[PDB]
RNA sequence: UUAAUUAACUAUUCCAAAAGUUAAUAACUUAACAUGGACUAGCAAUUUCGGUU
RNA sequence: CACGCUUACAUCAGUAACUAAUAAUAUACUGAUAAUUAACAACCAAUAAACCAAAACAACACUAAAACGUUUAUUAAUUA
RNA sequence: GUUUAAAAGAACCAACUCAUCUAUGUGGCAAAAUAGUGAGAAGACUUGUAGGUAGAGGUGAAAAGCCUAACGAGCCUGGU
RNA sequence: ACCAAAGCUAGCUCAACAUACUAAACAAAUACAAAAAUACACCAAAAUAAAAUAAAACAUUCACCUAACAUUAAAGUAUAGGAGAUAGAAAUUUUUAUCCUGACGC
């Protein structure tokens, strides 16, 4: 008999039996049975430039490490919001109505790198 | 509707218990198919004047055929309920006045 | 699993479409019909049974169409003909001596007359002679002919009572009908088909048909000359 | 979301993205995120499997502490 | 006459709607909300998909006489 | 090892808890309750007690119903409380003959019912009984709004009898928006039956629908917790300012 | 199977149920289904093959 | 080559013992390291209309009546 | 390939398909084989892939054959 | 003298209590031929338990037989049964909260 226990790949299959190793899709299929690729589907490496960067894999091993203090979203929000919306109270201008002056965002849909549906893979 | 009875005497349960039933008390013996006894008249309250039965105001008694199929649905008449029955009391009342 | 017919044609078409055989299997996949599979690939030719079908409706009238070839039909055992009038053809059921070249005729009208019954013409039963042979008959107006189809079969016209027909089927009974109901006049084509002879065991598996079981049964009552009386005459008018 | 699907597990059902709605969707209808009445008795029967295991482990656990106690009398 | 079409063939009808829509004034619950099929629920009706933006592969082909080129006198060609 | 609950209320620990706690209490008492629906194929006995023949005592006995089946053809009609009783009998009623399942079925029939408040004709598979009883409650709504769900037995009939308990709670103008004294005669005459509104949409519900619904009641998106912070900078904001 | 008890299902027939029709309580019909009780057959179900010799 | 088995294939090294129904050593044992690179193959348009006229060197025929196709019109993301 | 105006359920005989007779083998190469010898070999022919019919059954050119090496009715689990 | 022999542990078993009951992992992929990102649908179904066995056979019958009401009595009583094998209640009665949980179990 055959075997179970190993994993089902394209390679113990006949030829009708091509089964992708886990990339993803660049196109689609054209119209002579060729394939035509979609440059907007394929990743675009976003490189910075590491000429002026003083900056190196690995750090000083006499220099001192920090405790952990892992950032939380009361934190942040008490280092971007807190001091606008405070100081916006304290001159008497707050409007619980508009938040977006503060950084507030209503709706995901209209920027470009939105949250909640994760639009951007890294 | 068929109307069946057990061959075999269920045990007793007095404290709100279900019974203990077995494989012998679905055994059923059928006592009675009410399709074939003789069926009963329905009683109808005339709402219009039909020309078999009689005039609007009346309670007749027809069989359930032609009180279901064609005096209720074209509305030729009504049941014969007290607050129906009301009605043509209260009606026959002010049309003997007048 | 269950299986699909290969049926699902809705367009009308003269040329022949690919059919896929099935030996009295049903849907299910178990065998219904004994004897049945194993024969020649074979194309079906789709067969307008509804003679009298005008092409629009805007001339509902009689009309006249033209013979262009007799040809070979392994589905029945007639021969079937290709009639063209008009902007379309269609493939019909060819009387005995119908050849490439003809006209035929397609009447719904009755008259007082009657009218002469050539081979390929189609009248109603109601407007042919008493006593006239005929093809492919109807059982309502416009359902279509059920009725005789096969190769050298024909009924006969017996009378006409009461606005109804009577005919006479190859099996000798008595068929009641609506005079309005078309009918081809004539024998069906392949008069000599009865005198084939199958030279042998191969022929009949070409034709699909597989032997018969070996186990041997033995007779019941059900063997023996039967003469029964002729069933009544079946009748298809609706009496109010 | 929190799906069931047809073998009676409570499973997090991560969502794809797709051009139709889900009521379009071939590959997806075909799919079932319920339990049918069979199912109940695996779940009881994985409820009472994980139970004896746990109860073994317990009692595992305990018999080694007592072990322990015994065989060093440090009290 | 005899129409050419197998029932077993053809695209099957849809199935009956449920009995809670045809109580008047009366929601019906179904499984729209779980996006999902679930028994015992009634099958909810969804109106005909709207793709706001058109898509030219994955569209619905347009009638003949949505063509600007199309006539009413039929050509023979 | 042993179960601390026993099996037969793990389904009644499972509607304490979880989701379904969060139902009306009005519809939960609904349910929780299993009233003995009416006796339709076996017959009753009316006294407690009766005289032994052989015996010549007395002895308490006793109503055991006699289990009725319902196809799922059942739930989109009105039968009457009635299905298909499956059992088994005697062959030329001899006890000591040959034993025979037997499945006894009600004659279906196809008829059409008018209802007054909803105002349409249902193409219903109802029985004689369903007919009988009709006409003994002297009117289809009536029959609806008088026999309860163990008396009806029908997911369809329950889901009429909570169209109808909807449109006369809520006083529907839809029923004659050009006859007002027709639709107050209507409405007048089915007052014994009015229900509120908190009430009369969770009578034919199932379970499944009730949760179904109680789910999208409680459906509510997930507020940003910059709502949450701006909130309680305010609060501390008003605090300082009045603590001065 | 010409053994003893007889189911379900498939073909008959009959009665009841249901739909109705005629006349001043009676008579008559059943397209598709289809319920209850009987009848005749197919397909069949359960069980058995007394002992001395 | 297809179907099927998955590294059992290749290089180096070792075999006292384990596999070869025995040795020599090794494609069949052991360890380490490498390898099979697409042009061949797989995935690779629908909607209507014109279309009866077999394949067998197909000229033309026989019966058992026979898989295998183009053109026209509308839409087919267009970018190694 | 050969004979035939023949692709004639014709003939001789290869590939191929069956298995007539004999001799070995009988814990054997083999839970049905080897060798010689045989029958068909353009057909009711062999055969590849994929699907269907499932045991109160399927299928059967009736041998009560075959339905995963034991079938007068498969095997596994449960009753046990 | 070879072959060999002996450990005491891994862990299991039966109960009590118990939160109240489908453990942990779930980055991506998983009911396309599972672990294959990506296209205009179809989705769902129920209809009694049977028999092996006992009645020294076997035909009516045959406790339990994957449906809660537990315990002390009534009581193996009334009853049901080819009145055979066997089956078998009820009315009515009793039941004091927690720890003291481990093992003449391997
Ligand atoms: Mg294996
Ligand atoms: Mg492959
Ligand atoms: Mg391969
Ligand atoms: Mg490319
Ligand atoms: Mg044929
Ligand atoms: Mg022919
Ligand atoms: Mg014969
Ligand atoms: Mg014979
Ligand atoms: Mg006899
Ligand atoms: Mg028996
Ligand atoms: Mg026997
Ligand atoms: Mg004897
Ligand atoms: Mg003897
Ligand atoms: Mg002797
Ligand atoms: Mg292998
Ligand atoms: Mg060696
Ligand atoms: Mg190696
Ligand atoms: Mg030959
Ligand atoms: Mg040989
Ligand atoms: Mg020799
Ligand atoms: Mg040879
Ligand atoms: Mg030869
Ligand atoms: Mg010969
Ligand atoms: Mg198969
Ligand atoms: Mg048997
Ligand atoms: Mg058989
Ligand atoms: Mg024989
Ligand atoms: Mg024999
Ligand atoms: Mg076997
Ligand atoms: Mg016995
Ligand atoms: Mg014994
Ligand atoms: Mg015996
Ligand atoms: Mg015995
Ligand atoms: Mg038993
Ligand atoms: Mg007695
Ligand atoms: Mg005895
Ligand atoms: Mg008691």
């Amino acid at each position: 008999g055959a075997d179970r226990m190993s994993k089902w790949t394209s390679k113990r299959g006949p030829r009708t039996f091509c089964k992708g190793r886990g990339a993803k899709g660049t196109g689609f299929h054209g119209r002579d049975g060729k394939f035509v690729q979609i440059k907007e589907m394929i990743p675009e490496l976003v490189v910075p430039e590491l000429a002026g960067f003083k900056l190196k894999p690995y750090v000083n091993y006499r220099a001192p490490e920090g405790t952990d203090t892992p950032l939380t979203a009361k934190q942040l929000f008490l280092e971007t919001a807190a001091p606008a919306i405070e100081k916006d109270f304290k001159a008497g201008t707050f409007d619980p109505e508009h938040l977006e002056k503060y950084g507030f965002e209503p709706t995901q849909e209209g920027k470009l790198f939105q949250l909640y549906p994760k639009n951007f893979p890294r | 509707t068929v109307i069946v009875e057990r061959w075999w005497k269920v045990p007793l349960a007095g404290e709100g218990r279900k019974p203990r039933l077995h494989r012998r008390h679905r055994v059923y013996k059928l006592v009675e198919d009410t399709k074939h006894r003789p069926k009963d008249n329905l009683e109808l309250v005339l709402t219009q004047s039909v020309e078999e039965l009689g005039v609007r105001g009346d309670l007749v008694s027809v069989k359930k055929s032609v009180g279901r199929n064609r005096l209720l649905p074209q509305g030729l008449a009504v049941y014969a309920s007290p607050e129906n029955k009301k009605l043509f009391e209260e009606e026959k009342l002010l049309r003997q006045e007048g | 699993a269950t299986s699909v017919s290969w049926k699902s044609r809705t367009k009308y078409t003269v040329m022949p479409v690919k059919m896929r055989k099935s030996g009295g299997r049903n849907h299910t996949g178990q065998i219904q019909v004994h004897g049945i599979g194993g024969g020649h690939k074979q194309r079906y030719r789709m067969i307008d049974f509804l003679r009298f079908r005008p092409e629009h409706e805007s001339k509902p009238g009689p009309f006249e169409e033209k013979v262009i070839a007799v040809r070979y039909d392994p589905c029945r055992s007639a021969d079937i003909a290709l009639v063209a009038g008009g902007n379309r053809k269609r493939w019909i059921i060819a009387t005995e001596n119908m050849k490439a070249g003809d006209t035929v005729l397609n009447s719904d009208h009755i008259g007082r007359m009657a009218v002469a019954a050539r081979e390929g013409d189609a009248h109603p039963l109601g407007a042919l002679p008493v006593g006239t042979l005929i093809n492919n008959v109807e059982s309502e107006p416009g359902r279509g002919a059920q009725y005789i189809r096969a190769a050298g079969t024909c009924g006969v016209l017996l009378r006409k009572v009461n606005g109804t027909a009577i005919i006479q089927l190859p099996s000798k009974r008595q068929m009641q009908v609506l005079e309005t109901c078309i009918a081809t006049v004539g024998r069906v084509s392949n008069v000599d088909h009865n005198k084939r002879v199958i030279g042998k065991a191969g022929r009949n598996r070409w034709l699909g048909k597989r032997p018969n079981s070996g186990l041997w049964q033995r007779k019941g009552g059900w063997a023996g000359r039967k003469i029964r009386p002729l069933p009544p005459m079946k009748s298809y008018v609706k009496l109010p | 979301a929190w799906r069931r699907d047809i073998f009676g597990r409570i499973i997090w059902h991560k969502f794809k993205q797709w051009p139709i709605p889900w009521y379009l969707n071939k590959k997806y209808n075909r799919k079932r995120f319920f339990a049918m009445p069979y199912v109940e008795r695996f779940v009881r029967m994985r409820i009472e499997k994980q139970a004896r295991i746990k109860a073994r482990k317990r009692s595992l656990e305990r018999k080694k502490e007592k072990f322990l106690q015994e065989k060093f009398p440090h009290l | 006459a005899y129409e050419w079409g197998v029932r077993s063939t053809r695209k099957p009808e849809p199935p009956p709607l449920d009995r809670v829509y045809e109580i008047p004034g009366l929601e019906p619950i179904t499984y729209a909300g779980k996006m999902h099929f679930m028994p015992g629920l009634a099958r909810p009706v969804f109106p005909p998909w709207d793709p706001g933006w058109t898509h030219p592969k994955f569209r619905r082909l347009p009638p003949l006489h949505e063509h600007p080129l199309y006539k009413d006198q039929a050509c023979y060609v | 090892p042993l179960h601390k609950v026993p099996v037969g209320l793990w389904k009644q620990l499972r509607l304490w808890e979880g989701i379904y706690s969060r139902l009306p209490r009005h519809y939960l008492r609904s349910l929780e309750e299993a009233r003995t629906p009416t006796p339709v194929h076996y017959r009753p006995h009316g006294a407690k007690f009766k005289i032994n023949p052989k015996n010549w005592q007395r002895e308490r006995v006793e109503d055991v119903p006699i289990p009725v089946h319902y196809p799922p053809e059942s739930q989109l009609g009105l039968w009457g409380g009635e299905g298909w009783v499956l059992g088994h009998r005697y062959v030329n009623n001899d006890k000591l003959s040959k034993r025979v399942r037997k499945v006894w079925k009600p004659q279906l029939f196809q008829r059409e019912l008018y209802s007054e408040i909803l105002d349409k004709r249902f193409t219903v598979t109802v029985t004689m009984r369903t007919l009988d009883l009709i006409d003994q409650a002297c009117g289809f709504d009536f029959y609806i709004l008088k026999t309860p769900k163990e008396d009806l037995c029908s997911k369809f009939g329950m889901d009429l009898k909570r169209g109808m308990l909807l449109r006369l709670a809520r006083q529907d103008p839809q029923l004659h928006p050009d006859d007002p004294a027709r639709r107050a005669a209507i409405y007048d005459r089915y007052k014994a039956f009015v229900i509120p509104e908190a009430e009369a949409e969770w009578v034919g519900l199932t379970l499944d629908e009730a949760v179904e619904k109680q789910r999208l009641l409680e459906e509510k998106d997930p507020i940003p917790l910059f709502k949450i912070f701006v909130e309680e900078l305010l609060g501390q904001l008003q605090q300082q300012a009045l603590s001065e």
